[PDB]
């Protein structure tokens, strides 16, 4: 019946004065926008449908023309930023807000699935969706005593809508949407569904991807155990999004570092720094490099939960992005630790793996690796054990590579190996 | 993140 | 001696 329409005849039933036509025209075109294989959103555009569409949005009296709009225009915004902006261009926020309060269950929730096509486009259009009022409507829909009670694919998509108002930064959300929402958001991230627990992460990920006084608002509302506990889960779309969060609240404060560590974070490194996926070992080692660039008494906490022959082993091997962020970790651990520290940092066997590293074809690696040898030497020097280290980086072929170094095209690298053959191999 | 529906 | 997401990769 509606099914394969072309758009001349969509764009015949939708310029009836015919509301059945309309409809029925109406759900062939959103039939149309639904397929697979390239959905001909461009010449729906073009046909100049997307102002009837709104239209329909408002039509109380008829609900399967608002539904069948309210798909057509969630299909049309899903697409290209081009795309999302003729839905936006043809008043479509104001009328799907308007939807929220639906007493159709499908409806609303096409209207929550539509505005999340919209804010996720980017910042503009997320601060365009907040100042036209979605908040407040978005989160009634979510005033029940117990989220169970609501249909798993309505939270799902709720969820995930909140998760794109929450998203971007140039600039990031605004301050007061931000503390509106995040109560909510709280309450998301303490659900059984594995869905919105990864949306519910995502969010907390982007809210806390910005300066201290971001990461602060997340920190203030306890989230921090919750998070560790998500970190732990067997789900890789929780992990990935809970492991994200973590890594962003300890490039913040020391005191919100500690916030972390308090919550037991350290005690999964074990598994994360040994994990299958590349991404999650990568941004686990990430995350161990600025908790070592953090307290000695927090350096402490990664020696103390045996996370030191970790980073021996992500440096040994590892992809070479891993690798990098083991680097970093170890320069970080050097550059605060306690002399006793980098003598425990040696004994772990860290030399070796650091030396065959200077082979690598990274300049960024190469300086990072030079400025950790130079504090493991002014800890030797403060012990009087600069020979025995001296004789370490000769026995594994250290010296051959930091020699070679000396005639490398980067100046910083140049000096730097220079600085130490002339130091303590001459 | 955009999604389309079906 | 911290380092964001966008820093690191």
């Amino acid at each position: 019946g509606t099914v394969n329409w072309s758009v001349e005849d969509i764009v015949k039933g939708i310029n009836s004065n015919n509301l059945e036509s309309q409809l029925q025209a109406t759900q062939a075109a959103r039939k149309l926008l639904s397929r697979e294989k390239q959905p001909p959103i461009d010449n729906i555009i073009r046909a100049g449908l997307i102002p009837k569409f709104v239209s329909f949005l408002g039509k109380t009296d008829c609900s399967p023309i608002q539904f069948e709009s309210a798909w057509a225009l969630t299909n049309i915004a899903s697409g290209t930023s081009e795309q999302t902006k003729a839905v936006v261009d043809g008043g479509a926020i104001p009328a799907f807000i308007s939807l929220l309060a639906s007493p159709h269950a499908h409806i609303s929730e096409q209207a929550v699935w539509a505005l999340g096509n919209i804010a996720g486009d980017g910042s503009a259009f997320r601060d365009l969706v907040i100042k036209h009022g979605a908040i407040d409507p978005l989160l009634a829909l979510l005033a029940v005593p117990d989220l169970s009670t609501l249909a798993c694919g309505y939270l799902r998509n709720l969820t995930w809508t909140l998760s794109n108002l929450c998203r971007n930064k140039n600039p990031a959300p605004p301050l007061d949407a931000v503390e509106q929402i995040l109560p909510t958001l709280v309450r998301l991230l303490h659900h059984n569904d594995p869905e919105v627990l990864a949306d519910s992460c995502w969010a907390i990920s982007y809210l806390t991807d910005g300066p201290n006084e971001r990461i602060e608002m997340v920190v203030k509302k306890g989230v921090v155990p919750q998070l560790v506990k998500l970190l732990g889960a067997t789900e890789l779309p929780i992990v990935t999004p809970a492991l994200r969060a973590i890594g962003n609240i300890v490039t913040g404060t020391d005191e919100q570092t500690q916030k972390v560590i308090d919550a037991g974070a350290l005690a999964v490194f074990p598994s994360l720094l040994t994990n299958p996926k590349t991404n999650i070992q990568k941004e686990a080692t990430w995350t161990m490099s600025n908790i070592t660039a953090g307290r000695q008494d927090q350096i402490q906490q990664v020696v103390n939960h045996g996370l030191v022959p970790f980073l021996v082993g992500v440096l040994s091997k590892a992809d070479f992005k891993t690798q990098k962020e083991a680097a970093w970790a170890i320069t970080n651990y050097t550059s605060g630790g306690t002399v006793e520290q980098i003598v425990y940092l040696v004994h772990c066997g860290i030399i070796e793996p650091l030396m065959n590293l200077l082979s690598a074809k990274d300049t960024k690696i190469i300086q990072v690796i030079l400025d950790a040898i130079s504090n493991i030497f002014q800890a030797a020097e403060k012990l009087g054990e600069t020979e025995k280290l001296s004789i370490m980086i000769e026995e594994c072929g250290g010296l051959d590579k930091i020699e070679a170094l000396q005639r490398h095209e980067n100046e910083s690298v140049y000096k730097a190996s220079l600085n130490l053959i002339e130091k303590y191999f001459s | 993140r955009k999604r389309g529906y079906s």
